Parts: C-alpha cells; sequence; structure tokens
C-alpha cells in the first residue's frame, strides 16, 4: 500500500526559532520564514529519497523537481498545518510561530497570508483526510517540470500517472466528484505559489536592501530556480487547462 | 558538487 508508506514518512513539524524578543519587524519576520523554508527543504529530500518511485528518476530530474515545487510543497503543508491545528482559523508555519492579523501585516505579505489562509478553508470546505493530502502532496513535487521536459520525460510520467490512479483510488473511501473538488484545489496552487515566489525573488533580488537573510539552501535553490522561471523555462502541469 | 546534490546521493 503506498499510500500508508506516505502516511509513515511524513517528516516531523519543525521549530521556526522565531524570536519574540526582537523587533517583530518584515525583515526578522521573513527572515524567520526563510530559516524555516531552509529547514524543512531538507525534509523534503530525506522524504523524497524514501518517496516509492522517485529513486528511478535520473539525479538531474530529482533536482529539477525538487527546486520547482519547493514553494508548492511548502504552501501545501502549511494550509495542512493550519487546518489540522487550528481548524484553519491561522496559519500555522511551526507551533512556535502562528500568524494572527498582527503578523501578517508585520510580514509586509499581508495580501498573501489571505491568499494562503482561502486554501485551508479550502481543506475545511472539503473536509481533506490525511491520506488524500499526502497523495496530492506527491502530485505537487510532480506538477513543474521544464518547458523543454526532463531527462527521464517517460520514467516521470509513469510515476505522475501512478500517483493519479492512487488519488483516484483513494476518493472512493469519501467518487468522481471529489476527484475533481481535489484535482480543482491542486491546480489552484499554481496561481499562489506563483505570487509567493514572485515576492520571493523580489526579497531575494533586493536582500540586504530590505535586511532579509536566507540560509545556504534557500540561497542555492532560488539561484538556479529564479533565471529559469523568469525566461519561461517553467512549466506547471494542470488537470484541467484554465 | 550543490547542496542538493550532497544531500540526494548521500
Ligand atoms: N516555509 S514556510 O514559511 O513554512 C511556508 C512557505 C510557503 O508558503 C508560504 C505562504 C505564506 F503566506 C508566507 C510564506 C510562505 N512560505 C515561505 O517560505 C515564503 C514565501 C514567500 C517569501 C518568503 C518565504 N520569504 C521572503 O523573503 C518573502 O517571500
Amino acid at each position: 500500500s503506498p499510500v500508508m508508506v506516505l502516511e509513515n514518512i511524513e517528516p516531523e513539524i519543525v521549530y521556526a526559532g522565531y524570536d519574540s524578543s526582537k523587533p517583530d519587524t518584515a525583515e526578522n519576520l521573513l527572515s524567520t520564514l526563510n530559516r524555516l523554508a531552509g529547514k524543512q527543504m531538507i525534509q523534503v529530500v530525506k522524504w523524497a529519497k524514501v518517496l516509492p518511485g522517485f529513486k528511478n528518476l535520473p539525479l538531474e530530474d530529482q533536482i529539477t523537481l525538487i527546486q520547482y515545487s519547493w514553494m508548492s510543497l511548502s504552501s501545501f503543508a502549511l494550509s495542512w498545518r493550519s487546518y489540522k491545528h487550528t481548524n484553519s482559523q491561522f496559519l500555522y508555519f511551526a507551533p512556535d510561530l502562528v500568524f494572527n492579523e498582527e503578523k501578517m501585516h508585520q510580514s509586509a505579505m499581508y495580501e498573501l497570508c489571505q491568499g494562503m489562509h482561502q486554501i485551508s478553508l479550502q481543506f475545511v470546505r472539503l473536509q481533506l483526510t490525511f491520506e488524500e493530502y499526502t497523495i496530492m502532496k506527491v502530485l505537487l513535487l510532480l506538477s513543474t517540470i521544464p518547458k523543454d521536459g526532463l531527462k527521464s520525460q517517460a520514467a516521470f510520467e509513469e510515476m505522475r500517472t501512478n500517483y493519479i490512479k492512487e488519488l483516484r483510488k483513494m476518493v472512493t473511501k469519501s467518487s468522481w466528484q471529489r476527484f475533481y473538488q481535489l484535482t480543482k484545489l491542486l491546480d489552484s496552487m499554481h496561481d499562489l505559489v506563483s505570487d509567493l515566489l514572485e515576492f520571493c525573488f523580489y526579497t531575494f533580488r533586493e536582500s540586504h536592501a530590505l535586511k532579509v537573510e536566507f540560509p545556504a539552501m534557500l540561497v542555492e535553490i532560488i539561484s538556479d530556480q529564479l533565471p529559469k522561471v523568469e525566461s519561461g523555462n517553467a512549466k506547471p502541469l494542470y488537470f484541467h487547462r484554465k | 558538487k550543490s547542496l542538493l546534490q550532497q544531500l540526494l546521493t548521500e
């Protein structure tokens, strides 16, 4: 049962290391989020290595998928924590960092934070299950590829198709109507992720001007991803073309 | 090797 493997390989939740004694400036909050994103990225690698089928993909493709999907996996997991721990009332970044209205404003990402809150509110509406969540998170890892395709495109397509089949088998437990609600939710991630990345690329490019710090893991990923996304080399994969 | 390459190959 590959879904039972997914449930068991879910990473431990990470602390932000948020310093509530320091002023709650945009520089301090965003730097904490970036430190958090770096720690989460290590967890994504550990998880992806043991993800059924991932090892079949060549190293270049594994790197491409992780770099293209990092914001998608991260934002989808933030929505899950917000839903599980607060019934989507707040943004649960970490046990030590839960955003209220104050923090949404202070972060200088108010509108993006409300966009994220809208996704977590969809989890409540649909009553998303952990089983559905874990399959969908794998689909997000496989949702953005290069415009000219991957090195082993057929191997990737076989893995993606297999996980789509798993999601269809799973919706029978809570069925065509549910399947399309879940694929609609997955497609909706691309637009929010595009806006999150646009802000991340901005603070990255004007880093010391805005005092926003980035850990080494994020510097490396963004340095590679930013020219590729901006030159139109990233190809978001949609279940239903808008 | 990049940090991502290092982590994926270890
Ligand atoms: N790692 S996390 O904090 O737990 C979740 C992720 C992904 O979903 C998010 C949703 C949000 F509403 C706000 C932040 C994030 N997240 C970000 O990492 C991030 C996004 C954009 C950025 C930044 C971080 N950092 C910047 O300097 C400015 O642009």
